[PDB]
């Protein structure tokens, strides 16, 4: 999952 | 060892490590800086994340390589390990500067929500190799939803800090904590009242807005 | 630090500071590895070289990075130095193994010149900093060229470490010794003369020997 | 210049 980049 | 440089050349050291991909330098320089004492400002802060979510992300991606090498299968084991050691003595590194004392003196409600999300980012990688694990998810979970509250309260809904918080308590949710509906409802509600406050931005804060969004939907489609 | 691990799992922890893209770490076992004392094997060659060439390679990114700036415009010039004296202590790292005592150890062709190849490479790394810069030039020309020497006499025109060795001899000539013209005739006579060579190699052989002459035609192609 | 890889 993407977190905050 | 940063304690003889003038706080400004450490600033302004850590925009020529950033600039030459120096990751590890940037966050020794911001360290020091940190530790003058001084409040951070706006772009201080986001110097400081930028530089230990760098080093830290090169640590897990590393730690998950030589885990995945340890699962199909003592050098791994011993390896993995020395990597797990040196990443938790980085995410205790963040926490002790937020815990002496940025959270703290934190006045401003930006500058606490932004320092209580950075506490339940590093919880977070802590509770990825921890197996205990338990105390660290629950001190995760309470960083973030102090964060929140305070969000919810003092901020927009398009506030880029506060949509970059919900992004990462929902990626927490989802692969830490094992709560994929709780994830996926806050990435859908934080999207949602987004959504209808982009009526209010200029051109520029629409792109930091929207930035971060993308992330959201692109999450909530993985998910579901 | 590296004496008390046995000498294979060093090895096998280089391979997996690899695939973990830990290059400095990879580094590190090499080094350590190297000291043990025993000759390397061409596989063991091979990860000493990308280790460090990886580390090396990262520096001197970072070091133009910061010369570039530092040209157009004291933090710039002192942090550039930082970087500058990093590079060239692992430069001498490198020279020192390569001196104490991998080269006076290498009996075979093929160990010599991989090893001769190295010397002048980290030379011609200190020789883009440097500027005394005579000297390095000059200790980088002789290993290269006394590589090239044996290479000629105990190697075929297509084996891979001849042509990573006239390659890089080429580059030396056209960045380091402004020698454009001796760039472009090395390049170019080593290339054709690996062409008129191809017709003796496997599929495997064939495809490590033209992999490099891309690498030879596309400088031709920049440097005319 | 491109270099051996
Ligand atoms: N040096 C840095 N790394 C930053 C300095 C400042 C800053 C500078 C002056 C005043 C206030 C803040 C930053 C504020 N963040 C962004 O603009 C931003 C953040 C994330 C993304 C992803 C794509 N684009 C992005 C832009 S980041
Ligand atoms: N209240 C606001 N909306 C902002 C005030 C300031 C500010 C404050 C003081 C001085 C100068 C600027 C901002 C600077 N941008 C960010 O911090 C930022 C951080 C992360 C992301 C990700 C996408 N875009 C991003 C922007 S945003
Ligand atoms: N672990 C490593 N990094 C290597 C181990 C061995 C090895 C393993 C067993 C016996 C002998 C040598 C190597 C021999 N080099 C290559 O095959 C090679 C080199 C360059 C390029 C560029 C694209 N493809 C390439 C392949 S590299
Ligand atoms: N005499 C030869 N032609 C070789 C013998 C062995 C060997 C020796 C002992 C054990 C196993 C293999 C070789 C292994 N490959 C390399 O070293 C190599 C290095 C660089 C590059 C760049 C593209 N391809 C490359 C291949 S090449
Ligand atoms: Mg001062
Ligand atoms: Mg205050
Ligand atoms: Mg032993
Ligand atoms: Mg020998």
């Amino acid at each position: 999952s993407l977190s905050e980049r | 060892a940063m304690g003889s440089m003038e706080r400004a050349s450490l600033i302004q050291k850590a925009k020529l490590a950033e600039q030459a991909e120096r990751y590890e330098d940037m966050a020794a320089f911001m360290k020091g800086a940190v530790e003058k004492g001084e409040e951070l400002s706006c772009e201080e802060r986001n110097l400081l994340s930028v530089a230990y979510k760098n080093v830290v992300g090169g640590q897990r991606a590393a730690w998950r390589v030589l885990s995945s090498i340890e699962q199909k299968s003592p050098e791994v084991r011993e390896y993995r390990e020395k990597v797990e050691t040196e990443l938790q003595g980085v995410c205790d590194t963040v926490l002790g500067l937020l815990d002496s004392h940025l959270i703290k003196e934190a006045g401003d409600a930006e500058s606490r929500v932004f320092y209580l999300k950075m506490k339940g980012d590093y919880y977070r990688y802590l509770a990825e190799v921890a197996t205990d694990k338990k105390r660290i998810i629950d001190s995760a979970r309470s960083a973030y939803q102090e964060a929140m509250d305070i969000s919810k309260k003092e901020m927009p809904p398009t506030n880029p800090i506060r949509l970059g918080l919900a992004l990462n308590f929902s990626v927490f949710h989802y692969e830490i904590a094992n709560s994929p509906e709780e994830a996926i409802s806050l990435a859908k509600t934080t999207f949602d009242e987004a959504m209808a406050d982009l009526h209010t931005l200029s051109e520029d804060s629409y792109k930091d807005s929207t930035l971060i969004m993308q992330l959201l939907r692109d999450n909530l489609t993985l998910w579901t």
